[PDB]
């Protein structure tokens, strides 16, 4: 009925566990994330296998069940994607065909509209997590390059379904994937990437919905957040200095909190410097990512270092008239996962982990 | 506490098959790739392949795919190393060595990382 | 497809010697991924240098080895007893890891 | 589209067997509870265990279907919860983490909203019956203290997801938890709680919603309705007086039949004074449960002696101008629960026991 | 939104299978029946056993969905029991409790509503098809008496759920149950009914809805149309006596086909005369019931003498501006039953069999 | 509440796989199809066995479902079928009884409407693909005749339910069945049919929707697109001539593209010249499949030699402003099928199969 | 390499069982008919059926319907012809021979076509 | 139900010699379906023709075989050693194969 656009974040201080979904304790799924619209909330995945390939498909469930096959809906064939709402229909998107001339589909409600095709022939890939609406305009981070390499980023702007415009970020674009996004206000996307292989500092994107425009700088912060890491304030040089153990990497989790008079900035980590076991929460408010070196404040633990990380995103949930911001964790277990969800509530400190 | 500890010694006779292990302790094994090194006496170190317990994703140098076949189990935190064919020649030492880094397989990329741990080296002869 | 040829094969150096030891590659070796290994007569070797020039845990301060391109050394400031091993290096860059010849090292 | 308000109540002078939900003769669940909104009533449960912990959810189904993992929404982690609609949209309520720094959750919809933080720094229980919204407000009962010690209780006042109010009962309130409450008039919400330490009679909360006031006195009625008793009017002294065999307790039931001229109160009870097994249904109309020693009519036998009784719950289905007053009984069977739900309906005997 | 009133039939002159529902070749119930809405038909059946006892529970599915216990509602607990839909909500009955003390509740929606006690103090049952609403008011056949020996039934007037109506029919009353009941016109409700003891001829009752009224006689037809049968014309004496083979009995099919001067009655009959095997549909157009003697014409077999036959009954189906007039067959296989479905539609011979 | 016309198509000029419903890698079908209403794609094949015959049915799922069968709806019996929707209601149609007096049976909405019996008195046969409505008039290929030897079609009219017009073809039409229809313009339906006795040429209907009159020709293209076939070209004569290898064959894929100035035909075919696999897309932009001798451009693969193809359909997805015309693979593997998807989406080559 | 191998001869006594076999190769086995045809040394050639590996439907000749059983197993892409109690008269060569065009359950119309391929035959004595 | 009367039934013409061979059908061959083979001595039969005269594959263009309805041949344009051996009919429609008794082709 109306467009969905950004609105500010409903009041609190920190997260708390809010949901676990863990279908084998009782399909096997992989980079799960979660979009919601206006009244509904979908917990997206990738299958990874039966209850990169030609059977790997897009799919989803209501978020609050449990992703079996008998209630998951299969969207597309999809190795690789993403989802999100535009305040009247859900887009879809996700790649598949082959590792050098892969291609991107699009799918609206119900049918099928544009592609992309690779521009670097390698793996093209979306960001795993959900994409970002404003008026119509959903904006869709996607990446073509090597693993280990150069994989340079650009943004698609897609409008009931079909790609308008390519955004073709500046700045420090040497190696850019699996980017969470959110808006940072109205007329700013803000992203939290991977680098996979040059540097343990997230690549962090600010995209300009007004211009259409984009740089990327790595975040300048003394606390790493990808998975393979450097002791915390450990890489020297200026902010863009690419440090040491950047070799493989994570997909982090990255909310914003919309305040009237402030940003804040919820990041997740793991709780290893090398094994993507255990995650936490950080935060900092205001600043500037990519000048700012202070070390991001510790929340909490999320997950101990027990039990498995692996992936994480951001996400928001439409709370009638304001929003709140959720990181959601993917759990590996042995390889299908398990989406244990925290979402801003209340005041105090974190209390519990999953 | 970390370690990769190898089985003591072999003596076989050309065409009688074989089977010799590693088994690691220590460290998360399903998520480090571990591989096999030859030595034969005389010579230098010869790399002839990793696998990733974990899925069992294996990698051969072109010299040795064909010739050995490299298998793990995270059961029982082990690596192995097999011939169908034993022929002679293969009087060599065996080494299992671990990467330095952790890798998963949504990193997409071939190990590029040293050996840091080595076991103490299995002996065979023939 | 990477020929590692380590060289001069031999060196009779005395104790408090500098030490330096080469490994020319017949391609560039990219990311400077060229490691280093002594190995003691009688066990396995140990990993001394990983990347062109970055120190191994528990590697003393007396190995260096600065290198790029197809050329990379390695130099022991100062030989010990300790120290006189068959030194190897090897390629671990995002291909078939594979070995140089050895470089001895005598009194 | 209208915010719900309690209603005189459908005519009837006794209760029969509606409908039972027993899983297990064709998800392992405890302390089931039913709410309704205008056109819907859903069975509510926690998960014991899978197909206080940190896996334990509040899941629901649409009455009428068997609680199977498939069917189940899962809404959010809890060890403790109740749930209530307030004519727009649902509210589920549920309690996680340590046990002595719980923290209660709030969600409104699909957003997690307020949080509310352990008092007593012991383990903080909500009513684990549905709650009680008038007019948008939701009054929730909590408690938190000891099993064995005192726990005093609180109500809170929540309004579209938000914590706005909390009220402290006066009286006797040395140990109050697991209260079945509903609406006596639209300016009273009355409460039969449980007391697991002190006594066998059970506290009787007063809730003036138009003034946010409580206050908490033992039923001084000669029939006791927890499960550990004394042998019905043993107990003597004033209405106050703690009886004998107060260690332990079970949730009752209690539903209000609101008439034009009079309150009719029915309460359930175990058919054992030790042990949990059997169901009754007893019946007092008007009266002052604080003040009125006179024994509950026993209108008859809902589940018999050798069946399990458990815990039982109030609440009302919505019969599109009137309300129904039904209590449910959790069956526990080996430890997964099947539902028996009684409603008022005719006149005449309660003919038949589950 | 708007009360249903009985419409003229769809034109077409001859029967066709439709649809078969056999859970058992890929929950074990009986007696189904089919009752429909504006806008949707359900199908209904008692469950007999787990995928007259204390468990028995009348249940029900969309029709074309295969009856699993995951997609079956529990709508109360019963014995026996009937559906129907008004115009503007579902009503639901069901019988439960003792043999010889049987209560009826009424669900309305989802609350319950009303409830009738026994009145022989015998097993109280009701027609197991469904039930009969013209302009908000809905017509239930019950009875209560002897399986052997008399059984007299009433009619029950419900409205919105309350039972506003006790109708007492004259005229042959000795022995009436398991009516098939549907309306002739707007002003007659028409049911070929059971009889358990004494004869093989329905009992035909004619309700007449303006004035709520009802008398019962004897079918005069020479074909017999319950279970056990005399063969065919062989029972002496004028329309009203009762002949051989009158113990144990069937319950039919039973369907009206209105046209603007016409009424066919289709009714269904087993191909054994002992036995409860195969179906086949036979038809009268006008006539009485009540005098006339004529043989009904043969339309076809429903389902072979080598296949069960067992309970049939008759429903509409509301096909946007006129009725469907259908006959459903409950196959019991070894004890769950398939429901296969036959409906007016077309015209020529019925082709084929079940 | 529309009528639905055919739209304009969405722009694109090459296809892409879309999705894939594969049950079996986790109820047993065939010959599957697609139909598309305004704003649901319905899945619906014939049931081969459990999880012609008198137990197949005519079944569907939400496009995107996996058809088990919990989640399939039983729409009628049916050994052989279509569906579509006419902007307001869906309609089923279904043939089954007697092999030499069969019957069609047309189902809209919840209820049967009309029966078409038999005219050749042999295996009466529809369309298997989805038929096609515009202003609310729905037309569907029907046919009656010898396996092997001559099998004329026809087509009917059918509105709301109902079988108003039978169309009577002329031309060429000795055997004609299995026809993929779809509108050329909003005058013109054409379909590309399966000749199982004569010939590897398909005849090509083409039926005048404001005339209701039809004409059949074989398409005299030197690409032949039934599954036996002579090598390209091979088959001498004029376009009517009769090939080799004509005996067998195969239902195959057809959609048209409808752009402002041109019809873009979109065809199927196996990649081996007499087995049942692999499958590619062939297209050609406008001309006369009737005169037009010109070979197929070859578009690509969409399943690989190595893969089962088997029958396909055309289907047209409603992307809110145009038409998405698909492609469905039936996939039987060893004899359920797997359903492949492949749609109009961007530019470019076809990328992948499966 | 497209072939019917049979099995090389039988010698029976009257009344003792008998079970004879064709192995098909080069083809996809489950689609196509495969016929058994009997020749008595001194007469012609004489259809006994067809059977179609992959649904086992079955076809005989009149005069051979209830005297043989026709099966196939696709597992191991053979065909079989089988007797109960193998009578005299039996003494004849019988062939395996395959229809040189495939069918599917849905073209509904007996396989009109020749034998392509014939085994070598095998050889039954009584 | 269909009877193939193959004919002469023997033939005895040199190499170099056109043989024609007969098949009369008891009833109309419904499409021409009359398939010919050829075997020779000590092993199973060659399909020739099939159809009323399509040429099998591998078959030489010596063997053409037109007819129809119920009468059908089969010519050998030119005889030669290697086509001296019993030729039989088939018939091959949609109806229970059914083989004729054979002719007999000597020198
Ligand atoms: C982003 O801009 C939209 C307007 O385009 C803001 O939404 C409006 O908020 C006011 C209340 O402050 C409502 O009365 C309007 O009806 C809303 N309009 C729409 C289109 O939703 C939104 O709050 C702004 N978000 C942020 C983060 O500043
Ligand atoms: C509680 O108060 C509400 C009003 O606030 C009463 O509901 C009204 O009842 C009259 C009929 O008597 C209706 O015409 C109104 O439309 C109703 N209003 C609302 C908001 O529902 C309700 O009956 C009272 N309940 C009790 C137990 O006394
Ligand atoms: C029974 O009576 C109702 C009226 O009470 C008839 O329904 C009407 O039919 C006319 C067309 O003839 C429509 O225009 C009206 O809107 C209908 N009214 C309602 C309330 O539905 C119905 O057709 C009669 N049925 C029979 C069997 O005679
Ligand atoms: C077929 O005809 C219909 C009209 O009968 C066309 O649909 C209209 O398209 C215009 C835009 O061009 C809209 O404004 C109208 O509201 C549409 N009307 C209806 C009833 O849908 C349709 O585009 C034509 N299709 C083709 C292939 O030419």
């Amino acid at each position: 009925p109306e467009w969905t656009y950004p609105r500010l974040s409903c009041p609190g201080s920190t997260f708390q566990k809010a949901l676990l979904i863990s279908p084998h304790r009782f399909l096997i799924i992989r980079e799960p994330f979660v979009a919601c619209g206006p009244n509904e909330c979908k917990h997206f995945a990738l299958t990874h296998y039966a209850a990169r390939n030609k059977l790997r498909h897009l799919i989803s469930v209501k978020l609050g069940k449990i992703p079996t096959v008998e209630n998951s809906i299969f969207h597309m064939a999809a190795w690789s994607g993403s989802a999100c709402h535009d305040g009247k229909e859900w887009t879809y998107i996700g790649v598949d065909g082959p590792d050098n001339n892969a291609l991107l589909k699009v799918k609206y409600g119900e049918a099928y509209t544009d592609t992309y095709h690779s521009y670097a022939n390698n793996i093209l890939r979306t960001q795993e997590s959900a994409c970002n609406c404003i008026g119509g305009n959903c904006y869709l981070m996607i990446t073509d390059g090597s693993a280990s390499g150069v994989s340079e980023c650009r943004f698609l702007k897609i409008r009931e379904g079909r790609i308008i415009k390519e955004i073709f970020p500046t700045g420090r674009v040497k190696h850019t994937e699996e980017c969470t996004c959110g808006f940072a206000s109205n007329k700013t996307i803000e992203c939290a990437c991977r680098d996979n292989r040059y540097t343990a500092k997230r690549p962090f994107v600010k995209l300009n919905v007004e211009t259409d425009t984009a740089e990327i700088r790595l975040m300048c912060t003394d606390t790493y957040l990808d998975t393979p890491r450097p002791n915390d304030g450990s890489i020297t040089g200026p902010c863009e200095s690419d440090g040491d153990k950047g070799s493989g990497g994570i997909k982090g989790g990255f909310v914003h909190q919309r305040m009237k008079s402030k940003i804040g900035r919820w990041y997740s980590r793991t709780m290893s410097k090398t094994e993507r076991m255990g995650m936490g929460l950080y935060v900092k408010y205001g600043g500037d990512p990519w000048a700012d070196s202070d070390a991001l404040a510790f929340s909490g633990v999320m997950v101990p270092m027990k039990e498995p990380g692996w992936y994480s995103f951001g996400f928001e949930i439409k709370d009638k008239k304001c929003d709140v911001p959720c990181i959601g964790i993917e759990m590996v277990h042995d390889h299908s996962a398990a989406t244990a969800i925290y979402c801003l509530m209340g005041s105090g400190q974190l209390l519990w982990d999953t | 506490g970390l370690q990769l500890v190898q089985s003591g010694a072999e003596l076989k006779k050309p065409g009688e098959s074989l089977k010799i292990s590693c088994q690691g302790s220590g460290y998360t094994f399903p998520i480090y790739w571990i591989g096999w090194v030859r030595q034969i006496p005389g010579k230098g170190l010869e790399w002839m392949g990793i696998i990733y317990p974990g899925d069992s994703d294996t990698r051969y140098s072109p010299s040795f795919e064909g010739q050995v076949t490299i298998s793990a189990d995270k059961s029982v935190t082990t690596a192995y190393l097999q011939w169908s064919s034993l022929k002679a020649s293969d009087t060599a030492m065996y080494y299992c060595a671990r990467h330095s880094e952790p890798w998963y397989p949504d990193h997409r990329f071939w190990p590029p990382y040293p050996f840091d741990i080595w076991g103490q080296g299995t002996m065979v002869t023939v | 497809e990477i020929v590692l040829t380590q060289s001069p094969g031999t060196l009779s150096l005395s104790p408090g010697e500098r030490a330096t030891l080469s490994c020319r590659s017949s391609q560039t070796v990219s990311s400077g991924y060229l490691a280093w290994y002594q190995q003691k007569r009688g066990q396995a070797p140990r990993l001394l240098i990983y990347g062109a020039s970055s120190r191994a845990t528990g590697i003393p301060d007396r190995f260096s080895g600065s290198g790029s391109g197809t050329d990379f050394t390695l130099t022991i400031s100062r030989l010990e007893p300790e120290d006189f091993a068959v030194y190897f290096c090897q390629h671990h860059g995002t291909s078939p890891g594979t070995f140089g010849g050895g470089t001895k090292v005598e009194i």
